[PDB]
């Protein structure tokens, strides 16, 4: 409900590296429930930012190892389904989705300096799937530009 | 002498009393919906109790017309029970003079003819209820039929009857557009969500009546409260 | 208008006004309360005496349609007598054909069919009486039902009909009749009758109380005189102290 | 082209009636032992305004017999009091064509 | 009702009956040298309905068929009466009934049902086809009971333009079953959305008898042909 | 021609729908479909908007009982 689950998520990021992906898949629906709460507009957005930073930490761990394409496709599928599994349009479209978008594009900015052509092109097409209809979408919207520049 | 009171043709032959009967059906503020699955059929009807003094077990709109067929009513209650008893009579008559479980279409056809001869003559009220049958037929699977007081009927993959008719039909059509082998618990979940989004009430389990007839259990049965709330908490998260 | 003088014609909105006039004629009459106890059914009705010239006990609205079934009347009394005769002969036909005491729900269904058949055509008017049926047995417990002239037969823990029906069922609901025995039910029903009598709106009145249950061994009967004549007694302690 | 969007307002729902009467439960003095669900359940087809009349009419029950507070019962009879008062209605939906 | 003569000598009740029929479903019939085709259009209100559940054509026997325009339950009860009447003709006679005989039987039935008081007269018009003694037969019956012989006709919605179109078409010498394609054209002239697998019903009566067409060949004739 | 209609938004499935839609209300259909698209903070209209957009505006259900037909 409140940010307490966030530090519970801290426990959830203690042993996640020790085991494999199904632990992340099992702590996923708890984050889904917290996103499904939606207490007061952006009161829930702290929990949304917390689960986004945990999944991007998992992204760091999984892209550090070979499991690069799988985590990317699973994560893009989950954030696209976040409209329907949680409240519609990731329950706010902004300040909890905006932090998600910024975190994913800075993850791409980390990855462009380290990964080869195959994972970078899969990651960029996965981002372009979201780019076609939805991003932070307030008054800048320019991270899609700054990364399609990286694509080209 | 004009036909606005008695069943006679009009300029452009408009029999006003039959639409008047349709509005009389819509006077009773209740709704039912029937959905046929791959091997199952479900009728979900909402009910309202004004007070706790009345015995809630006495109010029931679902009736076991035969051991394998279920029926449900909408309109004024007394005429509903009257045509329930008439359909019961004709079903038992068919079983006695033929010796087998009557198919759903034959009951539907006979009481359609009864409604037609009601509306054919004068000095007879043309009745004010609509009817839904659910059943199983051998080498046919589940069947869901509907009758009006005018005597019309058809075959339906799924339909509904009540005050909030049209939005129910639209929701059901946009759901059956992606039909793809409806399954039993999924059928009752979809029917419950359909009734919920039509009424926008998010009903508690003790406000509803569910009746399921299945190929696996060809005997028609009545859902109890326990499995009702089990399906509700099954559909609570989704 | 021309669309309210027949029981077979329809209003444009989908309504029948003859049966609505029948409902108004029923609610014009005085009150009556049926109640289901833990063991049986109690009927409490009040009847207004029109003049002292009556020899008392005239036109009592409580009738014994069956040995094990009692019934209560509001509305028009002649139609009530006709329905009582119909109920008696139908119970007779049942126990002739079947050989056991008829269930209350079954005979309620039959009289519902009978009263609804007279709404169908225009040659016969709808009835002007709403009635209640109470019964008890060990095979099924205590059963109570209420039927209006339109043909709606509903079971009740406690039901009321009449002019003061609103406050009657109001004070019915504020009692937990599922836990009280028949002796308490008598005093509760008497108290509610005395409350809803309304005093100034009518002349002097008289009380009628009827019993069915295991105390009466399932056979419906009127209350004894010693159980009677105490309704006023605990009324007078329970009257308002101004 | 002339009038773009048509907006219907229906009779208030049970939770809507609950919230409306709670809004009209602002200026109330009484002892709080009230099940609002009972009034909600007894309410059916009621306006968005007649609930405030129900509050007012339980208030005039309180104003007789010198009751500064309101007892819990005065609401339900008030519902009955409004019920027969709307037994003389027309009940015409009058949908737009 | 006990309807009687107007001061104009016209029965307003049967005029109302034919007016209600004229607003009914469009349908067409044609008599070719090898039999009779009947055809009708059923526009299902939604996808929810089952086309195979209720039909618009019904076999009275192995060689007699009748489509209709107008009321539904009236049509089905008249199907019951026609089937039963033809059956007692076969009971007394032990030979299959010829078309024209059951034509005047049902026309008579219309005459008493519009003559007897209390009952509102019927609001349907019927089209009858059969193969009797090699010569095919197609007739039309109105609610008033005046039966007509037609080798090609259209009854229902926008029937006059269909009648003019079959006046331009239908040289009445089509020995083959090409007139069914003409009936498909006549229905397509008034078809609402598209000529589909189920909206159009077609029935044939040939020397082998009357046989309701399977919707497979209905989709076949819908394809390629028009 | 002035709208987004991203890659697959069909129109010929909508031209076959009966019941005599007028000329002015097509402008209304496109207008409130864009309203639906902008409420969800999306700059490109998708095909999943148009069916609820269509059922929002016309709303004429049946007005003719089918046995009469």
């Amino acid at each position: 409900m409140a940010d307490g689950g966030s530090e519970r998520a801290d426990g959830r990021i203690v042993k996640m590296e020790v085991d494999y992906s199904a632990t992340v898949d099992q702590r996923l629906p708890e984050c889904a429930k917290l996103a499904k709460e939606g207490r007061l507009q952006e009161v829930i957005e702290t929990l949304l930012s917390l689960e986004k930073q945990t999944r991007t930490a998992s992204d760091m761990v999984s892209t550090s190892r070979i499991l690069v394409a799988v985590v990317k496709m699973c994560y893009e599928a989950k954030e696209w389904d976040l409209l329907n599994e949680n409240i519609m349009l990731l329950s706010k479209r902004r300040s909890q989705l905006k932090q998600a978008v910024a975190k994913m594009v800075q993850q791409c900015c980390t990855y462009v300096e380290e990964i080869t052509d195959l994972p970078i092109k899969l990651r960029l097409i996965d981002t372009l799937r979201m780019v076609t209809e939805g991003k932070i979408y307030v008054e800048i919207e320019r991270a899609r530009l700054t990364k399609t520049l990286a694509t080209i | 002498g004009f036909d606005r009171h008695i069943t006679i043709f009009s300029p452009e032959g408009r029999l006003y009393q039959v639409e008047y009967a349709f509005k009389a059906i819509n006077q009773g503020g209740l709704t039912s919906v029937a959905v046929r699955g791959k091997d199952c059929a479900v009728i979900v009807t909402q009910k309202k109790v004004p007070d706790k003094l009345l015995d809630s077990s006495t109010v029931t709109h679902l009736f076991k017309i035969t051991e394998n067929i279920g029926c449900v009513m909408t309109g004024m209650t007394a005429d509903s029970r009257s045509q329930v008893q008439r359909a019961r009579y004709e079903a038992a008559n068919w079983k006695y003079k033929y010796g087998y479980e009557i198919p759903v279409d034959m009951l539907c056809k006979r009481i359609a003819d009864i409604s037609q001869v009601y509306t054919q003559n004068a000095e007879m009220r043309p009745l004010g209820c609509c009817m839904i049958l659910i059943g199983i037929d051998e080498e046919q699977g589940p069947q869901v039929y509907k009758c009006d007081p005018a005597g019309y009927y058809c075959g339906f993959k799924a339909t509904a009857a009540g005050v909030k008719q049209t939005e129910s039909t639209s929701f059901l059509e946009k759901k059956v557009k992606k039909k793809f082998d409806w399954t039993f618990e999924q059928t009752v979940e979809t029917a419950i969500t359909c009734l919920s989004t039509v009424l926008s009430i998010d009903f508690k389990p003790s406000e509803i009546e569910v009746g399921v007839v299945t190929v696996e259990n060809p005997k028609f049965r009545i859902l109890t409260e326990a499995e009702i709330d089990a399906h509700l908490v099954a559909l609570a998260e989704r | 208008t021309g669309y309210d003088l027949s029981a077979s014609t329809f209003s444009p909105d989908g309504r029948v006004f003859q049966v609505e006039y029948a409902m108004k004629a029923v609610e014009n009459s005085s009150t009556a309360i049926g109640i289901r106890c833990k063991d049986g059914v109690v009927f409490g009705v009040e009847k207004l005496v029109l003049s002292k010239l009556y020899e008392e006990g005239s036109n009592k609205r409580l009738f014994n349609v069956d040995r094990h079934v009692g019934m209560a009347v509001a509305g028009l009394l002649a139609d009530a007598r006709s329905l009582a005769d119909i109920a008696r002969e139908e119970a007779s036909n049942f126990r002739s054909n079947f050989g056991y005491n008829i269930p209350l729900k079954h005979l309620a269904d039959r009289v519902a069919m009978y009263v609804h058949a007279y709404t169908l055509y225009s040659a016969v008017r709808p009835f002007g009486c709403s009635f209640m049926l109470g019964s008890y047995s060990v095979n099924d417990g205590a059963q109570l039902y209420m039927i209006d002239p339109s043909g709606v037969s509903y079971g009740y823990w406690g039901c009321a009909i009449g002019k003061a029906r609103q406050a009657a069922k109001t004070e019915i609901e504020k009692l937990q009749m599922k836990e009280m025995t028949c002796r308490d039910i008598v005093k509760e029903v008497a108290k509610i009758i005395y409350i809803v009598h309304d005093e100034v709106k009518d002349k002097a009145f008289e009380l009628e109380l009827s019993w069915v249950g295991e105390l009466t061994n399932g056979r419906h009967e009127i209350v004894p005189k010693d159980i009677r004549e105490e309704a006023e007694k605990y009324a007078k302690e329970s009257l308002k102290e101004e | 082209g002339r009038l773009d969007r048509k907006i219907h307002i229906d009779l208030p729902n049970e939770q809507a009636r609950l919230d409306i009467l709670k809004i009209h439960a602002g200026p109330i003095t009484k002892h709080g032992e009230i099940d609002y669900e009972a009034i909600v359940k007894l309410s059916d087809g009621f306006n968005g305004a007649d609930l405030r009349n129900v509050c007012t009419e339980a208030g005039m029950f309180a104003i007789r017999a010198d009751h500064d507070f309101v007892v819990q019962e005065d609401f339900m009879k008030a519902v009955r009091k409004v019920a027969d008062s709307k037994k003389l209605e027309s009940k015409l939906d009058y949908k737009p064509v | 009702s006990l309807t009687t003569f107007s001061p104009s000598g016209k029965l307003v009740q049967i005029e109302y009956a034919l007016a209600a029929v004229a607003g009914g479903a469009p349908s067409v019939g044609i008599k070719a040298a090898n039999g009779v085709v009947l055809a009708t259009e059923k526009k299902q209100k939604s996808i929810l309905y089952d086309e195979r559940s209720v039909h618009k054509v019904e076999p009275i026997t192995k060689h007699i068929g009748l489509v209709y325009s107008g009321m539904g339950p009236d049509y089905r009860v008249l199907v019951h009466r026609a089937r039963k009447l033809a059956q007692q003709y076969y009971l007394v006679y032990q030979e299959p009934i010829p078309t024209a005989q059951l034509v005047q039987r049902v026309a008579s039935v219309m005459q008493e049902y519009t003559q007897s008081g209390g009952v509102r007269p019927f609001g349907v018009s019927l089209l009858i086809c059969g193969w009797n003694e090699g010569r095919p037969y197609l007739f039309q019956s109105d609610p008033s009971g005046a039966y007509f012989a037609w080798k090609a006709t259209a009854m229902g919605k926008n029937y006059v333009n269909g009648k003019t179109f079959l006046e331009k078409r239908y040289n009445e010498d089509l020995e083959l079953e090409d007139a069914i394609h003409t009936a498909i054209l006549t229905l397509k002239e008034s078809f609402e959305g598209q000529m589909t697998e189920d909206n159009i019903e077609v029935g044939i009566c040939n020397e082998a008898g009357f046989r309701r067409l399977t919707p497979t060949e209905v989709k076949d004739y819908l394809a390629a042909i028009a | 021609s002035k709208m987004n209609l991203s890659e697959e938004v069909d129109l010929e499935d909508y031209v076959a729908r009966p019941d005599k839609i007028s000329g002015a209300d097509i402008n209304s259909i496109c207008q409130e479909s864009g309203m639906l698209a902008v409420r969800e903070n999306r700059y490109i209209v998708l095909a999943k908007d148009f069916e609820k957009a269509y059922k929002t505006v016309i709303k004429k259900d049946e007005q003719e009982h089918e046995f009469y037909k």
